[PDB]
């Protein structure tokens, strides 16, 4: 993220949204509501919990530069993330005898009638031994996980698949997968004085979003 | 894109490029180590 | 006896969803409120699921969620890349 | 003995949060980033 927000008390303001993540109008309204009033008889310094909500979910470097009575509220942040998850369930059946596995939970799911629903890493296989030492499997895997939010009820995240493969005696085969890949851009100029090649950069709230996520299921 | 798989050579090819591609990406998560502890093993796939 | 400086949360709502350059130019007692903004956007999404079946055997895939959808009777509905 | 089932979970994680230009300073840049981490590993077996 990036963002420059100019503001004068008597000569208008320059704010932006969606990429600078904090308007100068809402923050100037909150700080304008934050300086304490006086009494007739005690003076209460207790006008708050508006910056405590507006700055609750916020991670940016927000400096205030006064220059010629122009509060140059500069906002900027960059945060990388990297997850790496390796899981490997195992099972031992006989030939042609189905069997499953689970390490999940039981979550109360309401239908109107609350019903118990299973989550977590499931692996329901039904292997068959073909000649030439090849194995035919009927695999119905699932990786569920309780996500929050909780709009009307709790939400999940499933990653299930129900396929039928024919692997060799001890060799790996890829079953499924997902190679997600995203991008993004949200610049917010001011029309004439935004493409200045030198000082135009402090007029635009240049957002960005790069994201990439891979996923595989082997056996 | 459909891709039929004939024998162990075909699943050798596709499963080798997917498996060693993802393992290769975990190696690029191993050389690009954590910012705090270099002496911490990343989750890496087995050898072969 | 005290003078309250607390008349607000009207500019905080009227200027809540707003991204424009709004200057105030006084000229001959005419508040020339000039408003202007330009904002570009560019998304680019590439996704590629994969599957491995046999011949003539159906199979699916999912990376979605389960969202509580109310019908009157709340019912779980699947979303995401199938 | 024979092994019946199991689960060898293995995770990792990283969440650094810089400030864009003055975050990759090789000397004093370290006191600008909120470097998270999470290493986790969990094994499980069922024998008989």
């Amino acid at each position: 993220n990036f963002g420059v927000q100019w503001g004068s008390k008597d000569a208008g303001l320059m704010q932006f949204a969606n990429g600078t993540q904090i308007p100068i109008g809402t923050l100037g309204a909150a700080i304008s509501a934050a300086k304490p009033q006086k009494g007739s008889n005690p003076d209460t310094n207790g006008d708050l919990s508006t910056l405590a909500q507006l700055l609750s979910g916020f991670s940016g470097t927000a400096v205030g530069v006064v220059k010629g009575d122009w509060m140059a509220l500069v906002q900027a942040v960059k945060n990388d993330s990297s997850s790496n998850v390796l899981s490997t369930p195992s099972i031992t059946t006989l030939d042609n005898q189905e069997a499953f596995f689970m390490v999940g939970q039981d979550v109360p799911v309401l239908t109107g009638t609350v019903e118990r629903k299973k989550v977590g890493i499931m692996l329901k296989v039904t292997p068959q031994i073909n000649e030439g030492n090849a194995v035919q499997m009927v695999i119905e895997q699932e990786v569920s996980k309780v996500e929050g939010q909780t709009s009307l009820d709790v939400v999940f995240g499933e990653r299930k698949l129900k396929t039928t493969v024919l692997a060799n005696d001890g060799e790996l085969i890829v079953l499924g997968g997902l190679m997600d890949d995203q991008a993004g851009e949200s610049v917010a100029k001011v029309p004439l004085l935004g493409d200045i090649p030198l000082i135009g950069n402090l007029f635009k709230s240049t957002a960005d979003k790069k994201e990439k996520r891979n996923l595989m299921v082997f056996i | 894109r459909p891709t039929i798989l004939r024998d162990g050579m075909a699943a050798d090819g596709v499963s080798q490029r997917k498996y060693n591609y993802m393992r290769a990406e975990q190696i690029y998560r191993d050389e690009q180590g954590l910012s705090l502890m270099p002496h911490t093993a990343q989750p890496i796939l087995p050898a072969q």
